[PDB]
């Protein structure tokens, strides 16, 4: 018993028509390993300032005769500085034909996201807080762990293919694994924290050179590019020719010239012998305006977003707490075995 | 973007 979910390329993002409601209201939602709770956009939601939060499908609770309001607030802010508010509630979920009922969900009615987001991370790293960091209501099930506990699948676990950088779709598979794309062996690495999918980045060699790392990485569906310590970022930057531009009072960006020569690649070296290497057309990201985005920019917190992932097969196992990890093979041939 | 906290 594996789902199989298909994944929509929209650029920065990754998002699944899902349903939601007794009316199967359907929802595009961003697939983010890097957050664990599922919210929706109302249809009397507010967006944001400039934001078209509205043309990825809403949710009407009141069309819905199943929709559960539970008291309580929600409240979740990203990495990037955006944010959603609304209420918690519950209601049946759809997933490619299978149901789940009672799923603890968020009626989001502010946001400044442009769809809704389904988070599929630990349950430890739910979104239960107020702003100043007491927790409001209990942690709950999320919808990997329900889809286990419903007898949808065998293990909380899922496979992430997005596909190639031109592929219009990619998949995601809940509780099954797809072997015909990838080259060699999925090899299982150690979740290094009890909140987050990261995994041991041991080195990144980039231009002939090895950078030593020995530190975590989140693994994230959730964010475009890549992410390192400032320090890091800048003993690569230096290799690659990007330079660091001050955008606003507290943040700086990696820029890189749009005509960059993007021959060679980016390996990733992880424990025990794997190993993912990374095209570098992955490292020049174009703005609307002319100018290019490098795909490492500096932060305190490491993650290799989809820039990386492209290049992966992954098989999140959140009950066995490892991320198995192979070269992708790009492919239509399909071998799906359950997990 | 970047996805929690």
């Amino acid at each position: 018993d594996s789902i199989s979910l298909s994944l929509i390329n929209e650029g920065p993002s990754y998002a699944s028509k899902v349903s939601v409601g007794s009316n199967k209201q359907q929802q595009t939602v961003i697939i983010d390993t890097g957050s664990s709770d599922f919210w929706v956009v109302d249809s009397n939601a507010q967006c944001g300032k400039g934001v078209d939060c509205k043309s990825s499908g809403t949710f009407t609770p009141s069309s819905s005769s199943s929709y559960k309001n539970l008291g309580a607030a929600f409240t979740i802010r990203y990495g990037d500085g955006s944010t959603s508010q609304g209420t918690w509630g519950k209601d049946t979920v759809t997933i490619n034909g299978v149901s789940i009922t009672g799923q603890q969900i968020a009626d989001v009615t502010q946001t400044s996201v442009d769809q809704g987001i389904l988070g599929i991370g630990y349950t430890s790293n739910e979104a239960v807080y107020d702003t100043s960091g007491r927790q409001t209501t209990p942690n709950y099930d999320n919808v990997p762990v329900t889809l286990k506990k419903q007898g949808k699948i065998r293990t909380n676990a899922y496979s992430l293919y997005l596909n190639s950088p031109s592929a219009e779709t990619g998949t995601i598979i809940f509780g099954g694994v797809d072997n015909a794309k990838y080259s060699g062996k999925l090899v299982a690495e150690q979740v290094t924290s009890s909140q987050a999918l990261t995994i041991s980045l041991a080195s990144v060699n980039l231009k002939g050179s090895s950078f030593s790392f020995g530190d975590g990485a989140l693994l994230d569906s959730g964010t475009t590019l890549t992410y390192f310590p400032s320090d890091f970022a800048a003993q690569l930057a230096d290799k690659a020719g990007a330079r660091l531009v001050q955008v606003a009072r507290d943040q700086y960006l990696y820029f890189i010239d749009c005509n960059t020569d993007t021959s060679g690649t980016t390996v990733f070296n992880f424990g025990n012998g794997a190993k993912i290497t990374v095209p570098n057309t992955e490292y020049v990201y174009q703005n609307g305006d002319g100018t290019c985005l490098w795909g490492i920019q500096p932060s305190d917190d490491t993650i290799l977003g989809d820039n990386f992932l492209r290049h992966a097969y992954l098989l999140y196992n959140l009950d066995a707490n490892t991320i198995s990890i192979a070269q992708v093979k790009y492919t239509t041939d399909s071998s799906i075995s359950a997990v | 973007v970047v996805f929690a906290f």
